[PDB]
């Protein structure tokens, strides 16, 4: 079963946290819940509108995205490795926040669709265990 | 070579164009522009320095494409519990690189929105 | 079935204009231009995609004027110790709503302000 | 008498804080500081031209906005119902920071002008009690 | 006297330019385009306003080169550890001050920067 | 010599720290940290290149400006009193971000040029004693 304040979803635990914290600080969080516990993983269609739901259910402001557990696993700004012309990108002048590699949900797409966001944003969560 | 109305930069001739496309009509706007034509590519902080003044001396202020497409679509997206990606449920599709003509810094947008851009190519 | 220049949307048509005026001015200047004409309105994020890329398409990178004015106006001002709201030194009057043709996100604008815009009617 | 470092203008004491909270932190701090103070309640234009004096006089940095204590109350993105062409406003795409619902001053008018601004700012304060 | 396509504002004459040139050339320009030209100066918020509305309604949204160079350049520029400056690695020579037709507030950029500007000259 | 993690360089002890700080508060972490430690200061180029390996070798995220010692002492804004046409600076609008007087490094310029930037940010550093 679940613990005290934890919703539970075809045999998992969640809970929506309304803390600002980076995905990497965010994950932590979950991790120090319990041993298996991480950043919610929407894995079926089912499953991402109970979160949809939990979200709008239990969080007092709807105005951030709240983190997800997909990410890009590295440190690369971008995986295309040539440009449109033949050419290898060896140069390269990113700005750090244009690298959206981390993602998460959003009231504009009713929190069912994932958003491309800088991984050193804070935004709330939602923890899976 | 350029032929007058292509700017040129060590060996390349480069162009920025007003009407506002997505990547990737873009790019294949370029192509049927000049033999080996293609959206700007910078190989240098030299040739993004001339790129980024040229535009912005044609058009102001502006932001406009270079040819870098679907820049994470094949990163190597994982949820940290492990769980095999099978559903997805992406907003947008893919991210493209664009600059914006105060600086050469690069910037990502969705492939499918609108931009002003610059062609380019060999000659 | 919109005016020749004017483009259509779910029954809608949408203009962009490139002399710029404050609101007050724009929203005026978009009743005069057709019956049941007003500064654009937002009901949905397709509408929104669809009068920015217009926008974007038509001028560029620019701001424009959405038919939203004096947002917090009629909003409940106080004070934190209760005081009663007599003295007033606004420095701006009210402020209105207008968007960047980069992206959908809505912005706030002091009234006064110049800002380029787009007309909206129906039919 | 007032407090130590407050000063006093026609039966109230006022003292200027550069400390760099949010409106709210801002709010709290100046209670703490007194019993009944709050942020700065201008009433007259001697009040306006005395703040604004102790805020030039007492201050070391006035590049930034410094807090007054109206805002408005609560969650509110937009009070207006509706569009100039009679719809009802049902989907908002706000941007956090563009709800400039909190008010405070700045060197440009002299500190004697309310300026719009986002609460979760981080400005110094005038506290009265 | 402000001549076709100057404007006045309290007997000075001011006009937008829209040729990208860097400030030193901006600057230059300016002063051989009417004796006392030279680049817009503020001596006020309200100046500011009506040039900032000026250079809006002239040419929309864009960066605009302000008479004030070398901000930092006559700067006491000292180490933390109190060392001797004698060797230095600017990346960048100066800084001009510039407005974005947006707003009247200040920003900094490189003076060999592509901007846009505003002349003005007195009388 | 120096302490475990701090790197010798013609008698002298540097070291990278990623604790991204404002420039303020890095200066501090220096102190507190070493024998009159300070940050970075650049005096040849010889140490330009040892500070730009240094950098790179024991450092993550390689997409941020990293602070020198090198900074505007005194508060001002700008220290050009004139305009072209001669007339004085008395009113200034400048937004405080606006305002770069402290210097970083960059990966655009090999870690090696000095980049003006606003002492606000936070950024990591490089300390020395
Ligand atoms: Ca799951
Ligand atoms: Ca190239
Ligand atoms: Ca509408
Ligand atoms: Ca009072
Ligand atoms: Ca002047
Ligand atoms: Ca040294």
């Amino acid at each position: 079963d679940c613990l005290s304040g934890w919703s539970s979803y075809e045999g998992h635990c969640y809970k929506a946290f309304e803390k600002y914290k980076t995905w990497e600080d965010a994950e932590r969080v979950c991790t120090e819940q319990a041993k298996g516990a991480h950043l919610v993983s929407i894995e079926s269609s089912g499953e991402a509108d109970f979160v949809a739901q939990l979200v709008t259910q239990n969080m007092k402001r709807l105005d951030f995205y709240i983190w997800i557990g997909l990410r890009v696993q590295g440190k690369v700004k971008q995986c295309n490795s040539e440009w449109s012309d033949g050419s290898s990108v060896s140069y390269e002048n990113w700005i750090e926040a244009e690298s959206k590699t981390c993602l998460g949900l959003e009231k504009e797409t009713d929190f069912r669709k994932w958003v491309n966001i800088y991984c050193g944003q804070q935004n709330p969560f939602v923890c899976e265990a | 070579d350029c032929p007058s109305d292509w700017s040129s930069y060590e060996g390349h001739c480069y162009k920025p164009f007003s009407e506002p496309k997505n990547w990737a009509d873009a790019e294949n706007f370029c192509t049927q522009q000049h033999a080996g034509g293609h959206l700007v590519s910078f190989q240098s902080s030299e040739e993004a320095d001339f790129v980024v003044k040229l535009a912005f001396q044609t058009f102001g202020h502006s932001i406009f494409w270079m040819g870098l497409s679907n820049v994470w679509n094949q990163c190597n997206w994982q949820w940290s519990n492990a769980a095999m990606l099978r559903y997805k449920a992406w907003a947008e599709e893919s991210y493209c690189v664009y600059f914006k003509s105060t600086n050469n810094k690069w910037r990502s947008r969705a492939c499918r929105m609108m931009a002003q851009f610059v062609c380019e190519f060999q000659a």
